[PDB]
Parts: C-alpha cells; structure tokens; sequence
C-alpha cells in the first residue's frame, strides 16, 4: 500500500531521519509525534497499533524507536521487516552518535537509505492496542 | 496557511 | 552634516562627487551602534512620526525596504535549545529590550514584561547582534526539510531553436554542476516542450534517457513514477550525458507553436510531492492550450499613456505552485511581444523573479549571450532556502498595510516565500494606527524561516530601532531620499496596474509637489531641506526611466520587465539603474582607495548624468548596475585609444566591444583597478561594454541622461521649475 | 470411384462439398437434411501450378464478368468464347489473338481449375508489422518475450515497416530511430481515442513505422532494453494493465497511416485487461476471474461491456484491412472471450499457453513466420473473396474467419447463414490452411470462387477455383444424391452451424432433429423395428461423427475456462477437413510387442495394460503408458541392452509424436503419462447420453419410429 516512515530518539521525541511523499499527511505525522512523546523506558519494545484505515508499527532499539505507518491490509509480517533493516543500518551508520546531537532531522541524509528500502517492500514482485487509547 | 516564525 | 536649508534653483550641482550614504537614526550612540545594517533593512523615515496627522502634513511615504537573505560577511548562529521570545506577541529578543530586574526583559514590539529562562543576561549573542540566526525546532516545521529539487522547463520551439539559448543554458548547467546548492538529497529533472511536453527518463540500466511525450495537453499527467526528478549525486553521469545531448534534439523542428500553460501544469504535478525550483526558459508568445495569450500591437512614440495581465491562468498557477513550496523563476529570451505582464505573475505570487533578454540570439546579438551567462552564473551558484515564510513586526501602534515584492501574503501579514535567494528586495508600507505618545523609541523586527540547503531549519532576524519626533521638522531632517524613492517606484508600479500609467506619473510628481510645499508652509526660490536636496533629481530619473518612460519608442515587455525589477531588487540597485553613477576615465590617477595592499584603484568624482558633463576629447564610464557603458569620445586622445583600448585610432574601435583588455599600459591597470573595484561591490557580474561609440546605434548611454531635456520630456531644470510654479500656486 | 472423386477434387480445388450431386428441382431441393456446403480453402498448397503473369479474362457483361474457365465453351476459329455463367458470347483480348488448338491458353484446360494469376500494374506496398507488448509480467516471462520479437525482427522482409507500442499502466508508442534519445508517446490508458484524435496527438514509411533495413538495430536493442511496467503492485493486487486502449491505439495508428493494405498487429499479453474499456477483471486479486459458472449466473459485470469494446476493434481493424493476432501466456485466464472477435473476424492467430518461456509458445511464434521455396511468408493480406454462382445457385452465408462486403447480386439468398447477405467477403489474413465453409441453396452446376488478395512479396495476386457438380437426374433423383454424400465433409459442415450458434445463442436440440432426419431419408429400415436399421457405406460414420461432436469440448463449455473454449472454437473454425476431424474425434494408435504400430477405437476396450496409446487430439498429443508397460518402464528394463526390444516400444510413440509435433501450427501441448498417472484424465474423458452403444440404439429407435 503506502505509508509514512519516521526514526526519533525515545528520551525527549527529537527527530532524526523520516521519509514521506504524498502524491492526509498532517493529521498522521501528528499522531506520530504523540507517540515519540509518550514513549519511554517502560514502553513496549514492539508494537502495533491501530488507527481505523490505517496502522502504526514501530520497534524500539539503542533508545531509538522506528516507526512505519501504512494502510492496515499491509502485511505486518513485512511492516517489522522493514523497521529491521532500517534499524540495522542506521544503528551501524549513526548508532553512537544519537544520544550527543540536538537538532531535529541531524540525519536527513538518511533519508536516502530510506526510500530505496522502501520500495523493496511495497512492490509484490509484539503487541496489538489501539492508538486513540495511547493518546 | 499558519506558522510560529 | 546640515540643518540648512537649499535652494535648488542656485545650486543645480547637489549631487555629490562620492557614493550617498544612508543617514544615521538620531539615536543614542550606545543604540544606534547596535543597530541592524542599512543595507539589509532601511526606513524612509529614520524619525518615525509620532502621529498619523503629523506624517500626513509631511506628505512622504513611511515604509520599511528591506534584503533580509542577502550573502553576509560574518552571521551570528545561535543553536540554542531555547529560542527566547517574548510570550504576548512572539517577537525575538532583540538587542533594544530592556531589561529591568536582570531576570526579566520589556519586550520592545509590544511593551510586556517577559521572564529570562535558566539559560549577565545581556552578553548574549541575540542581544548583542541585530543581525543573526537560529537553529529552528521541530515546532517550526511541518514536514521534515525537504530536499534541494531543481526542475529545468525549456521551450524548444522553432523560434527558440533558432535563438540558440538552448546551448550555453545546457552549458552552463553542466559548469555549474557541482556548485548547485545541496548535500546528497539534492534532485533534478528536465524538461522540454513545444507543443507537446516532454519528460525525461534517466536511468543506470538503460543506454540512453528516455524522452517521454505527453501529447494530451487538455489531461496532462506524469508518465514515470521513478526516474524524472533522479538523485544528482547518483544519476551524474546520465544527467551530464542529457545535457550535451539536449541541444541537438530539436535541430530540425518545424514546431512553430508553444504550449507553455499545460507544461507549467505538468512541470508543477512534478514538483508537487516536495517543492523546489523550477527554471522555465520561455522564447515566445504562449499559443498553444490553456494559458494561451493573444498577441498585442506594440505602443510607438505617438501613443499616450492609454500594463495588466490578459488572463489569471499564470497567477492561479502561480499560486497552486506556492501551495507546495514550488517557486517559479521565468526566463523570457523573446524576440517579439509575449505578454510578460500576465507571464510575469507565475513569479510575483511563488517568489520567483524574473530575466528577461530581449531578442536573444546566440549569433547576433552577443550582449544578451555574455548577459545571460553571467547571470546564470550567479543564478546557479547564489545560496537558497527552501519552503521559507518570513514575518515582520513592528512597535505596537506601527501597522504594515501594504506589502511589495515577489511571494504571497497569507492571513496575518505571514509572506510566503517558496524559495527564497540573496538577490531578492522586499518593501512595505505602514501607517501610524496608534499615536506614539507612549515610546520615544520603535523597532522593527523581520523573521525568515526556512529549509537550507542542508536540510536544516534556520530563522534569520533582523531587527532595526529608530526613534520617535512630534515635529514636522524633525521628520523632514530624517528622511531618507533613496528609501523614499524606493518605496514611491513600488508604489507608482501599483498605481500602473491598478489606475493607470498618466496617474503612476502624476502621484510621482505629486509626491515631490506635496512634500516641498508642506515644508514651504512651515519655513521666493525653491527651498527644500537638505536631506531631500536630491528628492526632485530622483524622481525626474523615476519618471524618466523604461518603467514610467512615456514619448520612447519603448516595448510593452521591455517596461513590464522593468517595474518586475522595481518590485524585485533591492534598493541599491534600484539606484543603480534609476541614476547610473558616471565617471570620466580617461584620464584617472591615484588619489584612490590605495590601501588595498597591492592596489590602487582610483576614485574619479561621480557626475551629474547630462551630456554638459560630457566630452569628445575624453572617455567615460556608467556605473548603471547590472551594466557596464564605457563610452568613447570622437576627439578621444590616442593615450587612451593605443594604451586602453590597444587601438590606433577611433575608427578601428570594434563595433561590439565585450571588455576591455588588459594590456601592459599602467593606464590599463588604472582602469581594470577602478572598474575591478566596482564589481567586487556586488554579486552579478556586470558586463562592460565600450561600443558605445558616438555611432553604434546603441547609443541608448544618452538615455540615461536624466538631467537634458529631450522631445517628449523635460529637463532638470525645467522640472525645478514646474514644481516651484506648483509650490507657491 | 467416388472416394477418388472426392480426395482428387480436394487436392485439387481445395473444396470439399457436403454433396456432390445437386437436386435438379425445387422439390428435392427444399427437402435436403444437410445443406449444400463446401468446405473451401482459398490458398491451398499443390504440387507446383505455374503462376499465370497474365491479367484474367473476364465475361464482357456487367452483371456477371466471370473468369474464363474450363467450362466455357471456345470457338478457336472465330477467337470467341462463351461465359458458361451468363451465356455471353466474347471477343478474345488483343493479346489472345495468336492462341489455337494446339496451344491454348491454361485457363481452358480442365488441369487448371483452380488457378493464380498475378496482376502487376501498381507499384508493390511493403508489409507491415507492429508489436504491442505488455509489460506486466514477471521477469522470465518478459526476457523470453523479448527474445522471441527479437527473433521474429530477423525473419521480417528488408523493406518491411515496423513499429513498437509497449503498454502497462500507460500506452507508449515508440518513434523509432531517433538518435541517442529513444523517444515514445505515453497516453493514460484509462480513456479511448480515435484514429483521428491519435493522428493529431502525434503529429512509404512513418516516424512510428520504418523500413526493417534501416531500423533493425536500433529495434533490436529496444526490444532488449524493455523492462517491466515501472508502477508498482501493491499487496493482494493485480498490475494495471491496459490492454483495452493499448489496442485501440495500435489499431488506430495503423488506420490514420496505412489503411487498405496488409498488416499485422501482433498482441501479446500476460495476463488480463484490468483497467479501461475493454476491462475483463477488477484488480482485486481477491476476486478471480469469470467462469462459465460465473457466467450463467450473471456474476461478470466486465464481460459483455468488454466484449463490445474489442468487437469494435475488430470490425474496425477488419474494415480497415488490417490483422490482429492475440498471443497470450500466463497462469490464469487472460480474457480470450472478451477479444476473441479481433483475430476472429481478422484472419488474425490465437495463441495460448501458460508463460511465454516455454518451448510450446517460442516454437509455436517462429512457425508464424515459416517461409515457401521462396524464402517468403505463407501469409495473405487483404483478401476479397467473390463467389459466382449459376442462376440455380443462390449463396446462404459464409462460417470462418471473413467479414461481409454487403455487396448485393442475384447470387445472394435470402436465408442468411453466419456472414450473409453477400457475394463478396474480405478476409484480411489467410494461410494456405485457411479454411470457409460457405452454404448455398437451389431456388452442370457451377460456382466460381474469386480470392484477391496481396501476397508477402507485395505482388497482387487472383486465384480462381472453378468447380462443377452434376445436377441430379429426374428419373433417379434422391439415389444418385445419396451417393455423393460426403459423411466427413457434412458432419464438419454441420458442426459449424452447431458451433455458430451456440457462440451466438438449445443446440444440441437441432443437432439431433437433423441426425434423426437424415436417417430416415437415407437408411434402411422396417417401421417400428430399431434392428432393421441400416446405413450405407456412404452414411455410416455420419452418426459416430455426431457422437463425439456432441460432447466435445466445442458444445460442453464447461469443465474448461472461457478462454480455453473459445482457444478451441477459433482454430476449429479456420481448419481444413483433415485437422477438423481430429478436433471432433481424436485418433488414437496403439503399441505393443504383438505388431506394428495401429490405429484403434476411441473406447475404454482400448486401454490395454501391456500397451502404449498415443492420442491426437489436435491440441494434444498424448502419450499413455499402461499398466503393464508403466511398471516395466518404471523398474529399468529399458536401459538394459537385453531389452533394446524394449527401447522400441517406448520410443515408437515418441517418434511418431515428435513428427506432427513440428508441422502443426499450434504446436499441440505434449502429455507423457500412464496408468495411475494425473494426466491420464485427458485421456478417459475423450475415449468411450452415455456411451456410443447407448447412443445409437436410441437413434435406431427413434428413427424407425415417428417422422
Ligand atoms: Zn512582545
Ligand atoms: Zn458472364
């Protein structure tokens, strides 16, 4: 289907690296920055979450929380997948510099990475809760 | 359209 | 300095001999030298009026010009993790608060006591520096900084086929490659059309791009998902491989048509998902599908002041484009009329600008080939910001009620500015809405949020403090002659769309009339103060100028392109153009800023722009700006013809002189020193051209002689004299 | 001999007619069971007749102008001959002058009966072909696509256009040629346009179609360079594939550049239409495409709207004087049903299989393109066929792959059957197999067949077939007409009409009515008495013809997809006689230690266990290995060399397979399976109301019963 792709650091919800092309978005990257804020130590490191027409997945690794959001017949086998190998990759490129940057987005040009991730998995060829409860 | 600048 | 009083009838040499400098707000000196730099932010007014009826009796406009994204020597960047602002009316801490309790500051734009977070108080950079910038948090973006997106647009009709455009754009790109701005997020797509559009495909697995017609121009739609806006980082090769092989596409083409309306459409749906700037090269009257312009007789000589767009297509466009912080700069290199009065509009409302070169031709005309690629130089080069808004506020009681320039006002006075360059000028007008009595001291404070080139959100401020008068002539004593006819320029361009041209030029000289007479009413000849000693000079040369010009034989796109530069450039420029500076050099020497280590670099007294000033036994040069005039005499000595020029005589000057060489005469190293000099003091180059022969047919150098008197308009000191005659009437 | 009567007249006039003797009067003529047909084959192949560079001779009245012929009769003392047509006496041409007894001109001569003649006065047009491919499909599938038009680009005539159209979410029509760019035109392929608006959206060769010789390399590497339709696929969904308008564009290209003459527009699709008109199926891939279940309860709401948008394309490509073939592999159904109308009133080919890489599809593309003893394509273009018959004679329609001229004549009947209402039909493609069935009726009898049509060198080409069957004798009337009554050619005759009218809609209602009828015209039978009954030599395969007919494939549609019946349908309706009694009744050997190879029934009888089967049933040839010989083969006594005794008999049948596995154009699926064995299915359903036996005492008793 389509989605929404962002990574933040879990202690104070800075971004750092996200991806979005549109051809709404406003009302689902909000609800996404409600959910970097309430994250925290004792959150879920898996999850799932529903959002009527659409879903939220995300992982938690190294203080660091990917998160997809996509429509909720994609499959949530390759939803956690995809925040794998996002997590893999930006972990070994900037994993120890995330806790010492303080300005949003210190790696846009992760977005890069990103996108061409992306379409390896839109192209056929844990826990489960409700967002609105959350926030 | 709306900002904070 | 000078309190005094001139009379404009005995003097007639009140020009200066050196460049005019900005007047000083009467502040206190501790104030005034924190102040914000003049050339980034200038009041007509530095005395603001305490009341409206005061600046009403005084009959001078009160407004703000401002270059807030010019290329700096030194920025101040503060990344702090709090941006202080004051929490009634959001205004940054400036360095002219006031801080009272140390731990607390009265917020100079709205007068509430704010408190100073745990973060001497007053050492901090953002009170120290008028001028600075922020790091921006993630409150003030709504999507993550977009990426640098530049989309080239280029008419290949017969017509621009012919001009030859085509090559040195494409090669120019290709110079200029690297030096775009931006980091590995940077893209790029192409573009071409006729009357069909035309996308391009760049791909590593394919031997060669693929050209992608869109013939349905009525449903225009992108053809590829992937692969027209590429990754220049990546795609180097393939997008290198495009530009050479551009040019020689549409060698042979008979189409004769343009459909520049749907390939602005397609070129938008492009650009949609991010944003960017897009570069549309366009040679022809568009005539082809939606946007389609019919074609107008063009005014003579004969014709009096009997301007407005044809159609709302270019602005509606323009203004879907500035919704997805897509900006739109328009190149016309047409040969006959266009109708740049409705094409221009696709850059006034997305903050684009405008280049216009008239009847461009690679093998004919080599002035426009020389202009064009200088400008794209810096056009390419120059630093940008991406999906920028800007906010200007002002003391309360101060109230913006007009604003001037390339971008689209959003409710609440917010200007936005989907891209934003260092070459832009923006003006406002404002009234005083509340009286004064309160302050003897306002600001004025511009923001400039926007996306770098590096994906960074950055706000840049500035902020400038004047003080307050009650008198009349307080007011007159402060009053800044340029920035008055800087913001009068914009004003009469208004008046021109919304009126008519006979009214711009009577508001003009109405201007000058009301102003003088109100002074005359609180004091035989023409008496003005000195501040506005040169307030008649400037505006003669307003009203004489391509954009208020009326007896010239002068074409409908030649005077729209020129108010599209009076709304667009900044004020010293404006100058530039309006009143070139012109210097005898011929005969320089070295009384010279000859500091500058190794350098001499002569400094020849400024003359008054009239042809007494003139000599056939001499050479002279016009400082106009974007343009160099280097124009010889008949009679010019064979010092300067042999050592300058390395000519023998003034016959074998040739005909279309692109610069002077730089022999080894140490005549020729004074005047590469004088006119190195001058172009160092800006950032496009200015080409120089010396065929301005006494017969060149290109002698248009007189009509920059704004002072004689000419068959459709009158002299300096004639028009000294309608204005007294209306003065004492 | 009657059988030499008809095998001769077969091989040389490449007709066969239900008939051979005519009712000579209205009486008998009206109370024919089956009608007088032919099975006609325009351009058959013979040994060797010598291409007459002459223009044909025509009879010098308006009306009729019939070609001169062996039965007209020739006065070589006054340079006159006699139309046997109209009875028009006319002067011999200028350049006949010199002709005499002893060196006659070859139309007279009763060894020319069916004879060409090339017409050579117009400068010649070059053929043309153009590729329209999908890209929707998987990367095996497409290499193997591309390879094959690539293969097809070697074979093609140097002075030959050709252009490529590529299609999946969009439609790009590629110009050809240009230099260092590649250039195409892309439309949406959500909306239709016509010949004339594609003419001015694009602005003897074209940009779009150029000389093979000089375009052949830059179109070998754009074929090479294709790649998959660049849209992705998102999860449980079908690719938009816009076959519909990719269609329609190709068709109207070619009619705004080079109509009224030959060419080819060769499809090739993997995978189902899902977007535009012409669409087959949604593009929810949780819902499959239409059964024949599906259809007979109204569930498929894209297959009548789909149907009408390519039978548009079809009457306008066929108008137009333009091919369509339709080569379609992929694992599902591929919409056949909805555009079987393009190569069906075209004489366009259809192709089916389940991927493109696979020996069946590659094989079966290259034998298009299989040449004569002259380097040239057996393919027609164009081809207008006129028939002239003798005042008695009046034309009833035509079944095949042809499309009315609507022209009119004393020679057209009123019964209209299939493509009536004409004595001139255009068939825009035809091979030397082509195959019409054309049904006439009585209101020496002569017809005269007149196919124009521009052979692959460019060279406009006439050939005339001239039969004669005898009117039958008064005294003697229904005896000599049962005589000549060709049981394979009438059986074939009437199962056109079966299958024209159930594609068209009970039919095995009329199909009985008629067989219960023709035996008690022509058999021998005491009433009441079903044991009495008897049928001559000439009769009595005419029932078990009908047997298998009945439940063949062609009339009981299900227990096959819609795609693959109406595969079945199309080639059946194209076919010779020979081939079309292969369809209807396969033939089945048998292979033992105990003799040569044999031919046997189609009965369960015949499933021996120590035997070997090979059946033909056009479409497949299959091998089954029974019982016995399976065990045996399975255990490893073939690779002993006691047992090369053994070699033989597993390899007779694949010998004698692997010959007609070459000739037939549609390569037959080949199927080696044996006792036990899944595939053996093919086989018990085509062998054995229930069985033959039960079959006919029902007829035996019906037909000595009521008339
Ligand atoms: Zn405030
Ligand atoms: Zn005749």
């Amino acid at each position: 289907m389509v989605l929404l792709t962002m990574i933040a650091r879990v202690a104070d919800g800075l971004p750092l690296a996200a991806s979005m092309q549109e051809d709404d978005l406003q009302q689902y990257q909000s609800q996404a920055k409600q959910l970097f804020r309430k994250l925290n130590e004792q959150s879920p490191t898996r999850c799932t979450l529903e959002a009527g027409a659409m879903t939220f997945h995300y992982i938690i690794e190294q203080g660091v929380c990917y998160l997809v959001l996509c429509e909720a017949a994609f499959p949530k086998k390759l939803a956690f997948a995809y925040l794998e190998d996002l997590h893999s990759e930006f972990d070994e490129q900037h994993g120890k510099k995330v806790p010492t940057v303080s300005r949003p987005y210190s790696f846009i040009e992760f977005d890069t990475f990103i996108q061409k991730t992306k379409k390896l998995y839109i192209d056929s060829r844990i826990m489960v809760a409700n967002i609105e409860e959350v926030l | 359209v709306t900002s904070v600048v | 300095e000078g309190l005094r009083v001139v009379n404009l009838l005995q003097e007639r040499n009140m020009l200066p001999s050196t460049p005019l400098k900005p007047p000083v707000p009467n502040l206190h000196e501790d104030i005034q030298k924190l102040n914000c730099n003049p050339e980034l932010f200038r009041c007509t007014l530095t005395s603001i009026p305490q009341t409206q009826a005061l600046l009403n009796k005084a009959k001078l406009p009160l407004g703000l010009l401002l270059h807030p994204f010019k290329d700096l020597v030194q920025l101040p960047v503060v990344t702090s993790s709090t941006i202080v602002r004051c929490r009634s009316c959001r205004t940054y801490i400036n360095p002219f608060v006031s801080f009272l309790d140390q731990r607390r500051w009265k917020c100079n734009l709205c007068y509430r006591v704010n408190d100073v977070p745990e973060e001497e108080p007053h050492r901090r950079p953002e009170v120290q520096n008028a001028t600075i910038e922020f790091m921006a948090p993630s409150e003030y973006m709504l999507r993550p900084p977009q990426p640098p997106v530049y989309l080239f647009v280029f008419d290949v009709s017969h017509n621009a086929v012919e001009t030859g455009y085509l090559n040195s754009v494409c090669q120019s790109l290709l110079d200029n490659l690297d030096l775009l701005p931006g980091n590995t997020r940077t893209k790029i797509g192409f573009i071409t059309f006729d009357s069909t559009i035309h996308f391009y495909g760049l791909q590593e697995s394919l031997s060669q791009p693929q050209m992608l017609i869109v013939s349905d121009i009525e449903d225009v739609f992108i053809p590829m998902p992937e692969n027209l806006l590429v990754n220049l980082n990546e795609s180097k090769e393939l997008v290198q491989d495009l530009l050479k092989t551009l040019p020689q596409m549409f060698t042979k083409t008979l189409e004769t048509q343009s459909a520049l309306g749907p390939a602005l459409q397609a070129a938008f749906k492009l650009m949609s998902p991010t944003g960017g700037r897009m570069s549309v090269f366009q040679t022809q009257l568009p005539t082809l599908g939606v946007g389609a312009l019919k074609p107008r007789e063009e005014p003579n000589h004969r014709s009096s002041a009997k301007m407005t767009p044809s159609t709302d297509f270019y602005k509606k466009l323009a203004l879907d484009c500035s919704g997805q912080q897509v900006a739109v700069d328009l190149f016309l290199l047409s040969g006959q009329y266009s109708d740049l009065a409705s094409l221009g509009c696709i850059s006034r409302y997305s903050a684009g600008s405008v280049y216009y070169y008239p009847s461009y031709h690679h093998q004919h005309n080599p002035v426009q080939v020389q202009k064009l690629q200088k400008e794209l130089q810096r056009y390419l080069t120059r630093k940008i910001g991406f999906e920028a808004v800007m906010r200007i506020r002002c003391t309360k009681g101060l109230s913006i009620h007009t604003f001037h320039g390339n971008f689209f006002v959003r409710s609440t006075d917010l200007l936005s500015l989907p891209n934003v360059n260092p070459d832009a000028g923006y003006a406002v007008q404002m009234s005083v809405e509340e009286s004064l009595t309160d302050t003897q001291l306002v600001s004025f404070q511009s923001a400039l949020l926007y996306t770098s080139s590096k994906g960074e959100r950055r706000i840049r401020v500035h902020t400038l403090c004047l003080p307050v008068v009650s008198t009349l002539n307080d007011v007159f004593l402060g009053a800044d002659v340029q920035a008055i006819s800087g913001l009068l320029a914009n004003m009469a361009v208004d008046r021109s769309m919304t009126a008519s041209l006979s009214d711009a030029r009577d508001a003009l000289v109405n201007a000058v009339i009301d102003s003088l007479s109100a002074y005359r009413s609180s004091v035989p000849g023409l008496m003005v103060p000195f501040s506005l000693r040169l307030f008649p000079l400037f505006v003669l040369a307003l009203l004489k100028q391509k954009s208020f010009q009326t007896g010239t034989n002068a074409r409908l796109d030649e005077r729209i392109f020129a108010m599209c530069q009076v709304k667009n450039q900044p004020l010293v420029y404006l100058m530039l153009t309006t009143h070139p500076s012109l210097y005898r050099v011929d005969n320089l020497s070295d009384e010279g800023a000859l500091n500058i280590s190794d350098r001499t670099i002569p400094q020849p007294p400024i003359l008054q722009l009239s042809v007494e000033k003139l000599s056939r036994d001499g050479a002279f040069l016009m400082d106009a700006g974007s343009v160099l005039m280097l124009w010889v005499g008949k009679n010019c000595t064979q010092n300067f013809l042999s050592q300058v020029l390395g000519v023998q005589n003034y016959a074998s000057i040739p005909q279309p002189m692109t610069d002077l060489p730089e022999l080894d005469t140490p005549e020729s190293a004074r005047i590469i020193a004088f006119i190195s000099w001058l172009r160092e003091q800006r950032p496009f180059f200015p080409i120089l051209y010396v065929i301005a022969d006494e017969s060149p047919m290109k002698a248009n150098f007189l009509q920059n002689m704004i002072e004689d008197r000419t068959e459709s308009a009158l002299s300096y000191y004639e028009f000294l004299l309608h204005i007294q005659q209306q003065v004492n009437k | 001999t009657y059988l030499e009567f008809i095998q001769q007249n077969e091989e040389r006039d490449g007709v066969r007619f239900s008939w051979n003797v005519w009712p000579s009067s209205r009486l008998e003529a009206t109370r024919m069971v089956v009608p007088v047909a032919a099975l006609f084959t325009p351009l058959k192949e013979r040994p060797d007749l010598p291409p007459i560079q002459y223009e044909p001779v025509l009879c010098s009245r308006t009306t009729c102008r019939a070609v001169l012929n062996p039965l007209c009769q020739v006065d070589y003392r006054a340079k006159l001959w006699a139309c046997n047509f109209c009875y028009q006496r006319n002067q011999f041409p200028p350049s006949y002058a010199g002709i005499s007894e002893l060196n006659q001109p070859a139309e007279l001569l009763p060894q020319f009966s069916s004879i060409e003649y090339v017409v050579l006065r117009g400068p010649q047009m070059p053929l043309i072909f153009l590729y329209v491919v999908d890209t929707c499909m998987e990367d095996e599938d497409l290499q193997a696509l591309k390879e094959s038009m690539q293969m097809s680009l070697s074979l093609l005539p140097p002075t030959a256009l050709v252009g490529l159209i590529t299609f999946g979410r969009m439609v790009q029509v590629h110009e050809l040629g240009c230099e260092g760019i590649s250039k195409s035109y892309v439309f949406r392929g959500t909306k239709d346009l016509s010949a004339k608006q594609l003419q001015e959206m694009l602005g003897p060769s074209n940009r779009f179609l150029q000389p093979v010789q000089k375009i052949d390399m830059n179109l070998t590497d754009l074929l090479g360079e294709l790649q998959r339709d660049p849209w992705p696929v998102p999860q449980g969904k079908r690719p938009l594939r816009s076959s519909g308008v990719a269609l329609s564009i190709a068709v109207g290209l070619l009619e705004c550049t080079f109509p009224n003459t030959g060419a080819r527009i060769m499809m090739f699709i993997g995978g189902p239409a899902t977007q535009g008109p012409g669409m087959v199926v949604g593009d929810e891939l949780k819902t499959p495409i239409r059964s024949w279940h599906d259809i007979d309860k109204d569930n498929a709401k894209y297959v009548k709207k789909g149907t009408k948008h390519f039978e548009a394309l079809a009457n306008r490509a066929a108008t137009t004087g333009h091919v369509i073939d339709i080569y379609a592999c992929a694992l599902d159904q591929t919409g056949l049903l909805e555009m079987k109308c393009c190569p069906n009133l075209t004489g366009g080919y259809m192709v089916m299989g389940d991927s493109f890489n696979t020996s069946l599809f590659k094989q079966t593309f290259q034998r298009v393109f299989t040449k004569d003893m002259h380097g040239q394509f057996k393919m027609g273009f164009g081809g207008t066929l006129e028939i002239k018959t003798s005042r008695e004679i009046k034309i009833s329609g035509a079944i095949g792959p042809c499309v009315s001229l609507n022209s009119k004549g004393p020679c057209v009947s009123e019964n209209e059957i299939g493509t009536g209402g004409t004595c001139q039909w255009k068939i825009c493609g035809l091979s030397p197999t082509t195959t019409l069935a054309i049904y006439f009726e009585v209101v020496r009898g002569a017809i005269q067949f007149v196919t124009q049509y521009q052979h692959s060198s460019g060279q406009r080409r006439i050939r005339v077939t001239t039969i004669a069957r005898n009117w039958a004798d008064a005294q003697t009337q229904i005896q000599n007409i049962a005589a000549s009554f060709d049981q394979e050619a009438a059986a074939i005759l009437m199962a056109r009409l079966a299958i024209y009218r159930a594609e068209t809609e009970d039919v095995l209602r009329w199909l009985d009515r008629q067989l219960i009828r023709l035996c008690q015209k022509f058999g021998e039978y005491h009433k009441d008495d079903p044991s009495s009954f008897r049928f001559s030599e000439t009769f009595s395969l005419y029932p078990q013809f009908m047997f298998h007919l009945r439940r063949s494939s062609f009339l009981q549609v299900f227990n096959n997809s819609p795609d693959e019946s109406s595969y079945y349908r199309h080639h059946f309706m194209r076919q010779d006689l020979t081939q079309s009694l292969i369809m209807i009744q396969p033939i089945l050997y048998a292979y033992s230690f105990s003799g040569p190879p044999e031919p046997v029934l189609l009965d369960s009888s015949s499933i021996l266990a120590d035997r070997i089967l090979l059946m033909d049933t056009f479409f497949q040839i299959l091998i089954y290995h029974g019982e016995t010989i399976a065990q045996w083969r399975k255990s490893g006594y073939q690779d002993m060399p006691e047992y090369e005794n053994f070699r033989h008999l597993l390899q007779a049948p694949v010998d004698d397979a692997q010959e007609i596995l070459h000739s037939r154009f549609p390569m037959p699926r080949y199927i080696d399976t044996e006792h036990g064995g899944s595939q053996a299915r093919f086989l018990l359903s085509k062998v054995n109301d229930v069985s033959l036996q039960v079959f006919m005492d029902h007829l035996k008793k019906l037909a000595v019963s009521s008339a």
